[PDB]
RNA sequence: UUAAUUGCGAUAACGAACGAGACCUUAACCUACUAAAUAGGGUUGCUGGCACUUGCCGGUUGACUCUUCUUAGAGGGACUAUCGGUUUCAAGCCGAUGGAAGUUUGAGGCAAUAACAGGUCUGUGAUGCCCUUAGACGUUCUGGGCCGCACGCGCGCUACACUGACGGAGCCAGCGAGUACAACCUUGGCCGAGAGGUCUGGGUAAUCUUGUGAAACUCCGUCGUGCUGGGGAUAGAGCAUUGUAAUUAUUGCUCUUCAACGAGGAAUUCCUAGUAAGCGCAAGUCAUCAGCUUGCGUUGAUUACGUCCCUGCCCUUUGUACACACC
């Protein structure tokens, strides 16, 4: 203080944008959709929405409790000010970045390329569901530039309704 | 009636009290007079040579009427007008601060101007007079 | 500029000045105007007919282009030049080229007909 | 440990900096972001920014 | 006490507003009377109003206007919109209609916007292009 | 340079001369004649409004047409 | 180059089917009986619903119509 | 708030620009009360995505 | 017919999805709602001057009250409406009238399947493997170059002046932007022929810069058709500023130096209305540097309102010894 409103309100961005990007790469063996920052008087509830809830939190607060720890020496906050609750996913076909982990691991482990796809699809409409589409790129045998496609039902591309109906999400394997 | 300085047009308004000043003489001169380029861009002199600041210092006073409080950076940037920088675009750079500056000091003791507060210059009570007897006789030219 | 050139008419034998502007847009009309036309590839003009907005809108540019070109480098400026076209064109004195680019224009329709 | 071993980079190019990596190229510094220009349409929507029009 | 309505013309950003009252005959601009205006040649736009209707109606209705936005030209519409609306909302509520009807019938036949608000604001200047429309000049040699 | 600028006492006995009785008088009309090529015939026509003579239309700078009195 | 929509005619045609009453000449009544009963989200093709309906009852007056 | 970019990573082929920018609504409610009222309409009427602030001076 | 596989109608075709249209953002209309001393107006007071009758110009955020402009919630307004012609008298198109609005009402935003071995390893702790792995192609400091100059093409700026240049006088916009741990925008007052020195502020920003009184323009004078007072390039000396540093003129300023070019050859690019083309302003990069790009508002035309002749794009019908497909 005493900041101007505009460069607070892009500095607010900013700070959530550092911790969705440090998440992604700390809770990517226990499951993360993302997270969900919402600042009351004195105290600040974070809300990490993901698959395997116990093991975010660990033995009766250790992962939790050493990342509260961290993120006071990144932006400088007391002990008190903040609280990494743990809570559940609404539904994971819906929710399109749950499937990408499970993709990431099946690649990684060594599954088959297009049955991955063909399970991930009918779960999709399991869920409850319109459509679908699950591109994989890269050299997918032999080398050369090469790409697939494992599409269902009706996909819409075009117009407003876009940003809130579709979700989507984009994660990188190697392999060799 | 309804004498004020509106009903006389501005560009006439100052003829009549550019003679006004001449027959006293009063007004002062600064010293930089005719040694003088009038603007930070302009390549040629004053045309008029003699009389010249008595038709600035008349237009000076006038707008220190209509407004509450003006000052001598505004001036400048009022007068002043456009540039030939090379073989480039024409440019906007401020006037002569020398001049438009002692027209504000010599005018305060022939008796028009009055210092205000915050910043800038307003108008004295007897800076009224002589500015609605100009405007008076400028009338009954008109008329 | 266009207010001064109608002072000039008033003082010249009297007149209402849109009397002579009026009767120069006629006499600075084509009657026949040729349109390119290929049939193979060498460019015979065909003898087409104008009318009506055609006549109106070439002679008011050619009143416009003869009265800018006189007072090109020219103590004689655009006011005098417009006036003096106006009047060629009214009393057709064949001089003004309000009437000689009209008049050129015929004439090249009647060679091909 | 040795004397000599700095600049005055306190203005430029060279010490201006992003918060990601460290590019000295395409540096966006309106309202203080430090975000250079390629990794900024990637993350647009989560700091606020929209194509409206 | 007095009947005041305040009435308002607009062309593009230059706007003015007309305080109408019952006196002797005022209708001043910017604090000076009708006869400076200030574009000099365009002074004789600015009578279209009175010389239509007359002189005559003037009589009992005083106006006043202060000009704001867009340049010299832009704002002699902006005050003939707003006298000419300045004479129909006097005669529209303390008039007999049929006066108020011969006015608006009267500039139909000499219709310069006057009543009507004009059409055309400016559009965006897109990418690629000085201007809208225009492009940059290409090559491919 | 083609001529008819320089100021000659012979040739102001003939300016009174040709001035009065005339349609067109500016500067646009005197020039025609080779007579005081550009500035110095709107000094010379400053003359000629002074007392009398020819009296004014047009009171622009560039446009200066005038009319004899009748 | 104002042609009206497929979208625009399938309502247009399962509305005047139905409902023949509630449909008489004007735009104003009709478009208040087109929100009435259907549930349209926009403004825009609510009442361009209304408009082809109204132009059908038009033609209605001067014979009838295939379809 | 607006940042124009360019769209490509490297800058080859067409030339295209974009128009990524943050809105700002931006309310007062000035208050001629007491003291204590303050704290109480602070503490209750808090809806997350929105900036509370209070002056408590003129 | 349409801007469009857009729709009418003809039928081994019947209904369906994606693309377009719809949707979203912005610019117009509202004297009717809901509102504000950070928006502006009226009643009036206290007061300053003025013509001397009632009235004219005001100076204060003294009081009272309000919503035309002004901002922005929340709604309506448009649906080719209503008529006239014109069509298997169908879908539409064209002439009036009402209307702020009648080209999808103006402009953008998002953008199908299928591809190109088009661009990026010089945005990257996005990256396969090859190289380089300390006498280092990692590094770190210091001088120099990315700007060398007989010569080509590409965008650009300023001119080839009198619709003009050189003087005063008049004097109006909208998009933006902006420091407290840094050195940001910076009025008012003094010093200076300039540039810029200094004392002070105010502003974390419809509150202060700021009314960003910006240009082109308006109107009287000076020059007048002579490479001229048009035009400003090359040049030399000094006075300023930003920097550890300006000599390879950083940037601006002050007198002098005063050229090239009298409307541009074949060719050739962009463009249907608040557009084209003059005109400047702001931002972006920025210790200091716009002749650039992205945005804004002033000044506001001529000319179509059609066509496959030219240059290329979509379908159908024909022919193929081609299928990494006429390179």
């Amino acid at each position: 203080a005493i900041i101007s409103k505009k460069r607070k309100l892009v500095a607010d961005g900013v700070f959530y944008a550092e911790l969705n990007e440090f998440f992604t790469r700390e809770l990517a063996e226990e499951g993360y959709s993302g997270v969900e920052v919402r600042v009351t008087p004195t105290k600040t509830e974070i809300i990490i929405r993901a698959t395997k809830v116990q093991d975010v939190v660990g033995e009766n607060g250790r992962r939790i409790n050493e990342l509260t720890l961290l993120i006071e020496k990144r932006f400088k906050y007391k002990r008190g000010t903040i609280a990494l609750y743990a809570e559940r996913v609404h539904d994971r076909g819906l929710s399109a970045v749950a499937q990408a982990e499970s993709m990431k691991f099946k690649l990684l482990n060594g599954l088959a390329i297009r049955r991955a796809a063909y399970g991930v699809v009918r779960y999709v409409m399991e869920s409850g569901a319109k459509g679908c589409e699950v591109v994989i790129s890269g050299k997918l045998r032999a080398a050369r530039a090469k790409s697939m496609k494992f599409a269902d039902g009706f996909l819409i591309h075009s117009g407003q309704p876009v940003n809130d109906f579709i979700e989507t999400a984009t994660r990188h394997v190697l392999l060799r | 009636p309804g004498v004020s300085v509106r009903d006389v047009p501005a560009q006439d308004f100052i003829n009549n009290y550019a003679s006004f000043l001449q027959r006293q003489g009063k007004l002062e001169v600064p010293g930089y007079v005719d040694i003088v380029k009038t603007s930070a861009g302009n390549e040629l002199p004053p045309q008029d040579s003699e009389g010249w600041f008595y038709k600035r210092a008349a237009s000076v006073a006038r707008h220190i009427y209509l407004r509450k409080q003006v000052g001598v950076g505004k001036l400048n940037k009022l007068y002043g007008g456009a540039k030939n920088r090379g073989v480039r675009p024409h440019k906007h750079v401020d006037a002569s601060g020398s001049i438009n500056r002692k027209v504000l000091q010599s005018l305060e003791k022939l008796g028009v101007v009055e210092i205000s507060p915050k910043g800038g210059r307003r108008i004295s009570d007897n800076g009224l007079r002589d500015l609605d007897r100009i405007a008076a006789a400028t009338l009954e030219d008109e008329e | 500029i266009v207010k001064h050139t109608l002072e000039i008419i008033n003082v010249l034998t009297d007149q209402n000045p849109l009397q002579v502007v009026v009767d120069a847009i006629i006499n600075s009309g084509p009657r026949e105007d040729t349109t390119r036309v290929g049939g193979g590839g060498a460019a015979r003009r065909q003898a087409v007919d104008v009318s009506p907005l055609r006549r109106v809108n070439q002679s008011i540019a050619l009143l416009t282009i003869g009265a800018r070109e006189a007072a090109f480098r020219n103590i004689k400026t655009i006011a005098e030049t417009l006036a003096e076209e106006l009047i060629n064109a009214a009393k057709g004195s064949s001089t003004s080229y309000a009437i000689k680019k009209k008049d050129e224009l015929e004439r090249v329709a009647k060679s091909n007909r | 440990e040795n004397v000599w071993y700095s600049h005055p980079r306190k203005f430029g190019k060279g010490s201006r900096q992003c918060r990601i990596s460290g590019s000295h190229s395409g540096l966006i510094r309106k309202y203080g972001l430090n975000i250079d220009r390629q990794s900024f349409r990637e993350k647009a929507n989560d700091i606020g920014f929209y194509k409206y029009r | 006490t007095v009947p005041s309505v305040q009435t308002f013309g607009k062309k593009k950003s230059a706007t003015a507003v007309a305080h109408v009252k019952a006196g002797k005959g005022l209708i001043k601009v910017n604090g000076s009377p009708i006869t400076l205006v200030q574009p000099e040649i365009l002074r004789f736009k600015v009578y279209e109003p009175l010389l239509l209707v007359g002189l005559d109606k003037f009589a009992n209705i005083d106006i006043r206007v202060k000009v704001t936005g867009g340049g010299h030209v832009s704002q002699v519409y902006a005050i003939r919109q707003a006298i000419a609306k300045g004479l129909v909302a006097y005669h529209q509520k303390f008039v007999d209609e049929q006066s108020k009807n011969e006015l608006k019938k009267a500039f139909t036949s000499y219709d310069r916007t006057l009543l009507i608000a004009d059409s055309r604001r400016p559009e965006p200047k897109k990418f690629g292009g000085r201007g809208a429309r225009s492009r940059f000049q290409k090559s491919y040699r | 340079a083609k001529h008819a600028v320089v100021l000659d006492q012979d040739k102001f006995d003939r300016i009174m001369k040709e001035a009065p009785t005339y349609r067109y008088v500016s500067v646009s009309v005197l020039v025609d004649r080779f007579k005081l090529g550009g500035s110095l015939a709107r000094v010379a026509l400053r003359h000629l409004e002074n007392e009398g003579i020819i009296k004014p239309v047009s009171k622009h700078s560039k446009q200066a047409i005038y009319t004899r009195a009748t | 180059g104002r042609v009206r929509t497929k979208t625009v005619k399938r309502a247009s045609k399962a509305l005047i089917e139905k409902y023949y009453p509630k449909l008489t000449m004007d735009f104003q009544t009709n478009k208040r009986l087109c929100d009435e009963i259907a549930t349209i989200q926009s403004k825009r093709l609510r009442n361009k619903i209304a408009g082809y309906t109204t132009h059908l009852m038009k033609r209605i007056q001067k014979g009838p119509v295939r379809g | 708030l607006k940042i124009s970019t360019r769209k490509t990573p490297n800058g080859e082929g067409s030339k295209t620009w974009d128009t990524y920018e943050m809105r700002i609504h931006k309310r007062y409610i000035d208050l001629e009360a007491p003291a204590h009222i303050v704290k109480r309409i602070t503490q209750i009427t808090i809806e997350p995505g929105v900036d509370v602030e209070v002056i408590i001076a003129a």
